[PDB]
């Protein structure tokens, strides 16, 4: 059994800050590169951030529109990947999916969490 | 505890059918095969043939092509060895040994049932 | 079938001696040979798997060697516990078969 | 950056038929594209990784192929189960971009 | 007057996996393929360029014997002209082939109740394979843009993904042992005939 679940479902006024918490289960959590995608009816599917496995220094890569506002960090002993977003705007509405490993096998996806600005 | 215990020594007549047993426990029975070994008094060993412990499909050393059958009961863990048309040839001890489905070396053995034939 | 001659037919050893057995095959079997000891009328046991490795529990004075067609089982510093009869048995082509065996006794 | 073009937004073929969704690109994405099925109300599942291989647990009707720039995903005898939307995702440069999307309804 | 070692390569215990297939050179003996054809155990016996009944009276020059293990639905690709992830990443036959392709259904041997995953097969490569060319090199295949230090992770995958052979796994996925011969009839005197 492998399953993932997110957190941080709330409304913030534009300019806030809220950290999403994605917990994992039932696999070798050490060597797995876990990303975050963005779903919105205006933008379609985009891509948000990515952190890599232990053998690659826990590196990070960001999209060109969330540079310097979107910090993602993991700790394998606590078995979760945390996406931290600050200085939020109006275009960052949508539903975020925390997935297991993109563009290969073991490509499991979560269920989602909506974050919308009033 | 990995061991292969069997039934007792058998005493039959030429023309009868015997059925000796080989019951295993302690390991997962479906991860390995079963190889039956006939040892004549004072000679080497002849691999009688191997039976898969999942489907009951036998495979014989084609020297022993007729008169022998390797049964298999799966729930009550047992492999039988039936011998038709007993002769003065067929007196020997009969082990059973667990040689794997990928390696084929007989590590776990059994005490052996001496089948003796005379009138 | 592959016949496995063994030489000599029987030995004679004293405790504290080192004698090397031999199991010459017929074809070219690539280290697919194992070695079995067997005492008087009981179940045999393994000594070496794939002609060079070693199994658990046994002493470390049973060292196998050789590859290709010629194989050697080197028994070293033999105690009284290693009296018995020794077998070799290939695993490469079908049908599998054990050897004609060498009987190891004590002087 | 790399933008994938997926200009079919509505495709409609009935049961037991064949339809192909194509994903045009803009740069030399060699073989590193992926195909994603999303039934409505759920998360987008995974169909094809590295543009020709297939996941486990998915039926054998999903055969996607192509190299160079322009890929396609050809389904065979589409049932009523496969009423879903099909995204194509490339991974060559680090700003990954998903395609447009193609929603399917049956006659 | 010595019979060929078709006994050895056929009823062998472990066939080598398809990413490194063993190449047994057979020469200077007498062949008899009537013990091959008349045995009805072989599911597939296709000969390209020689008739199967005519296999006896043919003085060859040298006969090779490739041998490997593949799954059921991929035995179709062992033929001149097809493609797939066996025929161009693991074992490629030329389109002038003059041999025979023999198969089995070895679900009795190479199938453990858990996973008998010791039969590896290649999945990724930078290009295609030449006719009759193996590649035992296990190099971390990149797929994007970065050269990744010999480290697995994103866009860098191990090429040899293994098989999986359950006994109840389906007929198109059961392990099929394949031995394919490759004859040759020119530029040498007669060596193999019988
Ligand atoms: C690989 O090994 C198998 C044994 O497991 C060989 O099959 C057996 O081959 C022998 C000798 O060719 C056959 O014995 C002959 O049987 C006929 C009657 O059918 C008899 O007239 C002969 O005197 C001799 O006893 C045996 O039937 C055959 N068994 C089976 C099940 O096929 C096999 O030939 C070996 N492979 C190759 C390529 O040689």
């Amino acid at each position: 059994e492998v399953k993932l679940e997110e957190s941080g479902g709330g409304l913030v006024q534009p300019g806030g800050s809220m950290k999403l918490s994605c917990a994992a289960s039932g696999f070798t959590f050490s060597d797995a590169w876990m990303d975050w995608v963005r779903q919105s009816p205006e933008k379609g599917l985009e891509w948000v951030a990515q952190i890599r496995r232990k053998a690659n220094n826990h590196a990070t890569y960001y999209a060109e529109s969330v540079k310097g506002r979107f910090t993602i960090s993991r700790d394998d002993s606590k078995s979760s990947v945390y996406l931290q977003m600050n200085s939020l705007r109006a275009e960052d509405t949508g539903i975020y999916y925390c997935i297991r490993g993109m563009t290969y096998a073991m490509d499991f996806w979560g269920q989602g969490t909506s974050v919308t600005v009033s | 505890q990995i061991q292969l215990v069997q039934s007792g020594p058998e005493l039959k007549k030429p023309g009868e059918t015997v059925k000796i047993s080989c019951k295993a426990s302690g390991y997962t029975f479906t991860d390995y095969g079963l190889n039956w070994v006939k040892q004549a008094p004072g000679k080497g060993l002849k691999w009688m043939g191997w039976i898969n412990t999942y489907s009951g499909e036998p495979t014989y050393n084609d020297e022993f092509r007729g008169r022998f059958a390797f049964s298999l009961e799966t729930s009550t863990i047992t492999a039988y060895l039936k011998i038709n048309n007993l002769k003065n040839e067929d007196t020997a001890t009969y082990f059973c040994a667990r040689g794997g489905n990928w390696d084929w070396y007989f590590d776990v053995w059994g005490a052996g049932t001496t089948v003796t034939v005379s009138s | 079938d592959i016949v496995l001659t063994q030489s000599p037919a029987t030995l004679s050893v004293t405790p504290g001696d080192n004698v090397s057995l031999s199991c010459r095959a017929s074809q070219i079997i690539s280290n697919n040979l194992h070695w079995y000891q067997q005492k008087s009328h009981e179940s045999p046991r393994l000594l070496i798997k794939y002609a060079s490795q070693s199994i658990s529990g046994i002493p470390s004075r049973f060292s196998g060697s050789g590859s290709g067609t010629d194989f050697t089982l080197s028994i070293n510093s033999v105690e009284t516990e290693d009296f018995g009869m020794y077998f070799c048995q290939q695993s490469n082509t079908w049908p599998l078969t054990c050897g004609s065996g060498t009987k190891l006794e004590l002087n | 950056d790399i933008v994938m073009t997926q200009f079919q937004k509505f495709m409609s073929t009935s049961v037991g038929d064949r339809v192909s969704i194509t994903c045009k690109a803009s740069q030399n994405v060699r073989t590193a594209v992926a195909w994603y099925q999303q039934k409505p109300g759920q998360s987008p599942k995974a169909m094809i990784y590295l543009a020709s291989n297939r996941h486990r647990g998915v039926p054998d009707r999903f055969t996607g192929s192509g190299c160079g720039t322009d890929f396609t995903l050809t389904i065979s005898n589409v049932q009523c189960e496969d009423l879903a939307d099909y995204f194509c995702l490339q991974h060559r440069n680090y700003p990954l971009t998903f395609g447009g999307g193609t929603k399917l309804e049956i006659k | 007057t010595n019979l060929c070692p078709f006994g050895e390569v056929f009823n062998a215990t472990r066939f080598a996996s398809v990413y490194a297939w063993n190449r047994k050179r057979i020469s200077n003996c007498v062949a008899d393929y009537s013990v091959l054809y008349n045995s009805a155990s072989f599911s597939t016996f296709k000969c390209y360029g020689v008739s199967p009944t005519k296999l006896n009276d043919l003085c060859f020059t040298n006969v090779y014997a490739d041998s490997f293990v593949i799954r059921g639905d991929e035995v179709r690709q062992i033929a001149p002209g097809q493609t797939g992830k066996i025929a161009d990443y693991n074992y490629k036959l030329p389109d002038d082939f003059t041999g025979c392709v023999i198969a089995w259904n070895s679900n009795n041997l190479d199938s453990k109740v858990g996973g008998n995953y010791n039969y590896l097969y290649r999945l990724f490569r930078k290009s295609n394979l030449k006719p009759f060319e193996r590649d035992i090199s296990t190099e971390i295949y990149q797929a994007g843009s970065t050269p990744c230090n010999g480290v697995e992770g994103f866009n860098c995958y191990f090429p040899l993904q293994s098989y999986g052979f359950q006994p109840t796994n389906g007929v198109g996925y059961q392990p099929y042992r394949v031995v394919v011969l490759s004859f040759e009839l020119l530029h040498a005197p007669a060596t193999v005939c019988g």
